[PDB]
RNA sequence: UCCCUGUUCGGCCGCCA
RNA sequence: AGUGGCGGCCGAACAGGGAC
């Protein structure tokens, strides 16, 4: 018996229509399942033909689970509450999070399962469960609460939250917390045995007030960066300097610096490509101080709250990816790289969704934002797999890019 | 009487009110056939008549079948449907044969007046009003409006099945050792009981729809398989698809082999092995649908293999959720795949086709992978899970390929076949430079407005070459600089380009590719025993790249 | 200007009610 | 001279990222 607050759409944006893919049989008798308990228990109702409105929704398995996960996709059906979410009841960001030595993650999601949602808003998160070979037409229900993985249910929420942290805030005054979507990370200075205790403390403390926790322990502080990693050689080959100086006038967008015109002269004739050649002293120091300026960061380089955070991929074999997070060209706000994670050497969507995942976090905790991925892989190949080896509750939006390496520059 | 089955709520399109268009001529053969079925629907109760306080009217006619007396009602809804509410349609496809799981005793049932036997929503029954007069000009006329859902509305497909949905819902839990599939008007009921206590749960299902107003006449054909579905005929124990009929022309037009492609098309999802490449690489630059166009040598020679393959009938088998599905490719040549999915060994479940070329320039391994992201999704469709594969490429040039390629592939569990032509990559560019081979410094350039440009090569024992173009690109003048220095070569050789363009194709290992000139290069690739190719920037002076351009320009 | 990708709307033939 | 759907063909706008 809770007041409602108002939701609507923003200005002039008709809500999500978006068409629900087939699904392995196994995630259909599971959310089947989900759903005749959810409705038993009033969280949600059938609908009709009435709604035209739809938002895909699927089976994860958390890892190490044997219990599944209900997943929906609210890409569409979320940027499209936008104002709501970020002009007014917003949640601000602790620029210190990411400094402490250990953060740990706790999916909040049973708590959205009570309060109850606007009575206008309901018809916009409707979502189909498709059965096999078209037979049953699909069978469509909507959300009668708070729905899991929507960004306008950790805004409406947060009040009741904060009234339901603030016993464990006043108690530990070091202890930092933040709260995104379906997901809270709480973060400490305390070592990794003094910090599993609190967590378990926060698990209680939260579990009095209804909240029941279905551990994940994030390192900001260890976190490396990525070296653009120029060769050092013993002997160059006509072929080994014009490589290099295809790297530093590729890399002369980013470190306006770096000089290629020494190194040039190195290259006069139009010599056969495994000659061997003497560094002049003019190339040798043009070849060091451009060693030097890689060892810095990009200059003015600085978060733009405004902007999309963008972030892309890159495949350098053997189990290994590169990536970088950006907001404007050669502008690199981060930079990283992942090695024979899970699935290594024996499958490569299984590692990219590992690597999509992974990158994620670190986003959301440096800057509250879910970066836009740029996939090196093809759409089909993606749809088709992806959702065996996700595991998170949140989702990025992406988008699929067919490029080759025309500098394979991140590692060499 | 108001109606036995619950109402289902429509609305307008916001700020926007009911039809107004009046009528087209009509003549009296027509006319007379429909004031007698308006009563004849009145007197069933699917309409009422009208005053004139409803300012909404919307046009009728009617068309005659042939060798048929019956008639067939028709309304323009065409202003009533564009401000219609957007609906969810909650058929997402249509059901396919070889998705049927084996059961003994399988009943075609017939819904009479599907559409008929809905009520449309007291409130939106405002917008169905027409107007039919007696004759052609005489009589004023009189105006009535719908008491059901009518036959060409928007919503009147998409509700339908969604009530129908509800009444087939309670049954459902009543039998849950039965299954009824539903699509539309037809009702496929199935079951494990003998073909008497099928006869008996028959009337049960044909009485408990009755219940809510539905009529399953007895005048349909009992069980007696091959049942006509969908243009197919389902058997006992096996199915297969209605006999086509090819045109036997001396002459074909084009509308000669655009109905024919789609009869081989539709052949082919039993019918293993159909090809239709070159008979649609003749109707690819088309623009008359009645005029003729010749077979090349080839295409005449696709005709004839394809018709031998449809000579005998063929069949396949029913999904058995116990045994695994193994499916299995064969090429084809010319980026043609056919693939058979089965469990019991020489039991086909369906055959198929996958031919997209798909990208410019595709290889036989990424062919090869294209062709499994559809038979898995196909499969994912239909059976819900994702068959086992037998594919023809080497466990070890596959090994190769996702090492190596710069997009992340995957394919599911698969195993080898030997069954040549064996899938493999024709080449392979070194990693290191080539010492003692000629290098060939390339670049190329062309003028946008003249479309005249040169492409050439400076090597390093000085050789060079230019060679003029015609009505041609600034990247068609880059990847010919190359083709240039691969004939003007030895079987080693190096290459500099500064072609982002031309290097990306190349490294792809691409062995068919659409554009012409990109074969000339797959070719000569082949030939070489050692190519190396690198990448230098443009307009940095490196080496003879900087010179190469200058007699390019 | 160039290429590929993706999405989103449109013309005719064949089939269904 | 209606609508929806399925197969075939042809294009039309919109947006993406790269190549000059
Ligand atoms: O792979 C993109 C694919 O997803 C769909 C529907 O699930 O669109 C979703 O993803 C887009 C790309 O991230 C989002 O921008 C969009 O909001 C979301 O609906 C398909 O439209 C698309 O083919
Ligand atoms: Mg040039």
């Amino acid at each position: 018996p809770i007041e409602t607050v108002p939701v609507k759409l923003k200005p002039g944006m008709d809500g999500p229509k978006v068409k629900q893919w087939p699904l392995t049989e196994e995630k259909i008798k599971a959310l089947v399942e989900i759903c005749t308990e959810m409705e038993k228990e009033g969280k949600i109702s059938k609908i009709g033909p009435e709604n035209p409105y739809n938002t895909p929704v699927f089976a994860i398995k958390k890892k190490d689970s044997t219990k599944w996960r209900k997943l929906v996709d609210f890409r569409e059906l979320n940027k499209r509450t936008q104002d709501f979410w970020e002009v007014q009841l917003g949640i601000p960001h602790p620029a210190g999070l990411k400094k402490k030595k250990s953060v740990t993650v706790l999916d909040v999601g049973d708590a959205y399962f009570s309060v109850p949602l606007d009575e206008d808003f309901r018809k916009y998160t409707a979502f189909t469960i498709p059965s096999i070979n078209n037979e049953t037409p699909g069978i469509r229900y909507q959300y009668n609460v708070l729905p899991q993985g929507w960004k306008g249910s950790p805004a409406i929420f947060q009040s009741s939250m904060t009234k339901i942290l603030e016993p464990f805030k006043k108690q530990n005054p070091d202890i930092v917390i933040y709260q995104y979507m379906d997901d809270l990370y709480v973060g400490s200075d305390l070592e990794i045995g003094q910090h599993r205790t609190k967590i378990e403390e926060l698990r209680q403390h939260l579990l009095r007030w209804g909240l029941t926790t279905p551990g994940y322990e994030l390192h900001p502080d260890k976190w490396t960066v990525q070296p653009i990693v120029l060769p050092e050689k013993d002997s160059w080959t006509v072929n080994d300097i014009q490589k290099l100086v295809g790297k530093l006038n590729w890399a002369s967008q980013i470190y306006p610096g770096i000089k290629v015109r020494q190194l040039s002269k190195l290259l006069r004739g139009t010599k056969a490509l495994t000659e061997v050649i003497p560094l002049t002293e003019e190339a040798e120091l043009e070849l060091a101080e451009n060693r030097e300026i890689l060892k810095e960061p990009v200059h003015g380089v600085y978060y733009d709250p405004s902007k999309d955070l963008i972030a892309e991929i890159q495949k350098q074999g053997q189990g290994q990816w590169t990536y970088q997070i950006y907001q404007e060209p050669f502008k690199n706000l981060k930079t990283g790289k992942y090695a024979r994670m899970r699935g290594a050497h024996t499958n490569d969507v299984k590692q990219l969704t590992e690597a999509v995942q992974k990158i994620t976090t670190e986003s959301i905790v440096i800057w509250g934002k879910t970066p836009k991925f740029k996939l090196p892989i093809q759409k089909e190949t993606w749809e088709t797999w992806w959702t065996e080896y996700w595991q998170a509750t949140w989702i990025p939006e992406w988008e699929f890019v067919n490029t080759p390496p025309l500098v394979k520059l991140w590692y060499q | 009487p108001i109606s036995p089955i619950e109402t289902v709520p429509v609305k307008l399109k916001p700020g926007m009110d009911g039809p107004k268009v009046k009528q087209w001529p009509l003549t009296e053969e027509k006319i007379k056939a429909l004031v007698e079925i308006c009563t004849e629907m009145e007197k069933e109760g699917k309409i009422s008549k009208i005053g004139p306080e409803n300012p909404y009217n919307t046009p009728v006619f009617a068309i005659k079948k042939k060798d048929s007396t019956k008639w067939r009602k028709l309304v323009d809804f065409r202003e009533l449907n564009k401000r219609t509410q957007d609906f969810w349609e909650v058929q997402l496809g249509i059901p396919h044969p070889a998705g049927l799981k084996k059961k003994k005793s399988v009943t075609v049932l017939d819904v009479g007046d599907a559409y008929f036997s809905v009520p449309l929503d007291e409130d939106f029954r405002k917008y169905t009003a027409f107007t039919i007069p007696s004759i052609n000009n005489e009589t004023p006329g009189i105006r009535y409006q719908y008491n059901v859902l009518p036959q060409g509305w928007k919503g009147s497909p998409a509700i339908f099945q969604s009530s129908m949905t509800k009444i087939l819902e309670p049954f459902k839990k009543q039998n849950p050792d039965i299954v009824i599939y539903q699509y539309m008007d037809d009702l496929y009921v199935g079951s494990d009981l003998e073909i008497g206590q099928h006869r008996t749960k028959i009337e049960e299902l044909r009485q408990h729809l009755l219940r809510w107003g539905l009529t399953t006449p007895d005048k349909k054909h009992q069980k007696e398989p091959p049942f006509l579905w969908m243009g197919y005929e389902l058997h006992p124990d096996k199915w297969t698809v209605q006999p086509i009929v090819l045109p036997e022309k001396d002459s074909w037009t084009v509308n000669d082999i655009c109905k024919l492609v789609g009869k081989l098309n539709w052949a082919s999802q039993i019918y293993p092995g159909i090809k239709v490449r070159q008979l649609s690489k003749l109707l690819r630059g088309t623009k008359a649908l009645t005029e003729v166009i010749p077979l090349t040598e080839e295409a005449e020679l696709e005709l004839a293999e394809n018709r031998e393959i449809l000579k005998e009938p063929v069949h396949g088998v029913y999904y058995d959720p116990s045994k695994d599905l193994i499916a299995e490719i064969q090429k084809q040549g010319q980026g043609q795949w056919t693939y058979q999915i089965y469990q019991e060994p020489f039991k086909n479940l369906k055959t198929g086709k996958y031919a997209r070329m798909r990208g410019a320039h595709t290889n036989d391994v990424k062919q090869l992978t294209e062709a499994v992201q559809k038979i898995t999704t196909e499969s994912i469709v239909i059976w819900g899970k994702t068959p086992k594969f037998k594919l023809p490429i080497q466990k070890e040039t596959w090994e190769t390929w996702w090492t190596e390629y710069w997009q992340a592939t995957w394919i599911p569990e698969w195993e080898f076949v030997n069954t040549p032509p064996l899938v493999k990559l024709w080449y392979q560019l070194e990693k290191e430079p080539i010492v003692g081979a000629e290098t060939f410094y390339v670049d190329g350039a062309a003028n946008r407005e003249t479309k005249l440009g040169k492409a050439g090569y400076v090597t390093n024992k000085g050789r060079q070459k230019v060679v003029p173009l015609t009505n041609t690109t600034n990247q068609k003048t880059e990847l010919q600089a190359i083709y240039l220095a691969l004939q003007d070569s030895g079987l080693e050789v190096n290459i500099v380009t500064n072609s982002q363009y031309a290097l990306g194709i190349i490294q792809a290992q691409p062995d068919k590719s659409e554009s012409e000139l990109v074969n000339q290069i797959i070719e000569q690739l082949i030939k070489k025993e050692k190519v190396y190719l690198a990448w230098v920037p443009a307009h940095k002076g490196i080496g003879g790249n900087e010179q190469v351009d200058k007699l390019v320009s």
